[PDB]
């Protein structure tokens, strides 16, 4: 089942660290950063490796919208700590939309204060849900206004979906290009135990599987997975390790499944 | 769920002695977002490091990628050193070179 997603990750910080911006937005289409904003540059800009031929007009609009969000977050960090009778603080928002192959859409809009759920909006019912009785104050104030729900319905169900469709078309080359993993298996023995490690370098898209097998049988009970983690160029990394008897090193195989491979790859430890 | 950084270190490309590459450190799962992440070669900070814009996972915890161009040497030790207010002392994570 095919679908695409647009997500914005907004963070405001009272204590971002030396020289770091207090407010940041990172935008993703599917598993790809398409653009960013921060409070130091005060500019929204595309990731050119995904969106190589953007018009300035669009990004002027994004910049002004982001500057508005920055102001909204500045007020949150001032006001919410007092309400919670609560050092440093953060405000976060995750919002966006999906478009699905079946013709439907979804909207998402969630907030967190100090890394804890605060509030959510449900596009379909146009209602807010609070995470706690302090957040309930915002929920009730916003809902009684009527306007917040109308505006967010528009933002998610009209604006977000228009922009997602735009970035899918503009970013087609990067989104559809498959980049194969470069897989290496290495072995290291210590204290009579050979640790086998399988690292998959530089794959795209993000979904990948890695399995260790011996005599055709997966050894999931013994496998340690490193997780899927990003490279700076939009590709990903993942890994799995297993501890084996040194004398058994030659009979273990690492299986890797990825959209760029026509069949699952198989890799073994080949010491000289 | 303790909000301390979870960290791993990895090269962009499969590593070979004397071949230019990029060293990555990815820290995730932490709160608050202020964090020091430093790539280290033989106990000396690596030059030219770049850091990702602050972002977070679906569980709200923060994450950051730091990377620096490097040419791996056998007989150097590479690491990522992380300082964070959940940690009593800086924590260090060794890069397994895979050669």
């Amino acid at each position: 089942f095919g679908s695409h997603s647009l997500r914005y990750f907004l963070t405001g910080m009272t204590d971002p660290g030396p020289g770091m911006p207090r407010f940041v937005i990172v935008g993703y289409v599917d598993d790809k950063i398409f653009g960013t904003y921060n409070s130091k540059s005060r500019t929204a800009q595309p990731i050119v490796e995904m969106l190589p031929q953007e018009d300035q007009e669009h990004w002027d609009t994004q910049t002004q919208k982001a500057q508005g969000g920055e102001r909204d977050f500045d007020w949150n960090l001032n006001r919410l700590p007092e309400r919670y009778n609560k050092g440093s603080h953060t405000m976060q928002m995750m919002f966006g939309c999906d478009i699905l192959e079946d013709g439907s859409i979804r909207g998402y809009d969630q907030y967190a204060f100090d890394g804890r759920d605060f509030l959510a909006f449900d596009m379909d019912t146009m209602t807010f849900t609070a995470a706690d009785p302090v957040a309930e104050i915002t929920k009730r104030r916003w809902e009684t206004e009527g306007t917040y729900a109308e505006r967010w319905k528009h933002e998610l169900g009209t604006v977000c979906v228009q922009n997602l469709r735009r970035y899918l078309e503009h970013g087609k080359a990067a989104l559809k290009r498959r980049v194969q993993p470069e897989v290496r298996v290495w072995g290291k023995e210590a204290d009579g135990i050979l640790t086998l490690s399988c690292h998959a370098h530089g794959f795209y898209p993000r979904p990948i599987t890695i399995s260790w097998m011996k005599d055709g049988m997966v050894r999931d009970q013994e496998t340690r997975w490193g997780g899927i983690v990003p490279n700076s160029d939009g590709t990903y990394h993942a890994s799995a390790a297993i501890d084996v008897l040194p004398e058994d090193g030659d009979k273990y195989w690492c299986r890797v499944e990825h959209a760029s491979l026509p069949q699952p790859g198989l890799f073994s430890w080949e010491p000289q | 769920a303790d909000l301390t950084p979870k960290v791993q270190v990895y090269s962009r490309f499969p590593a070979s002695a004397g071949t230019k590459n990029v060293l990555n450190c990815f820290a995730a799962g932490f709160h608050p977002p202020k964090i020091s992440i430093t790539l280290m070669k033989d106990g000396v900070p690596m030059e030219g490091a770049q850091y990702s814009d602050m972002s977070f996972n679906d569980d709200w915890t923060f994450q950051r990628l730091v990377h620096a161009d490097f040419t791996p040497s056998s007989g150097s030790t590479y690491a990522c050193k992380v300082e964070h207010e959940t940690l009593k002392e800086p924590q260090v994570y060794k890069w397994d070179p895979e050669f």
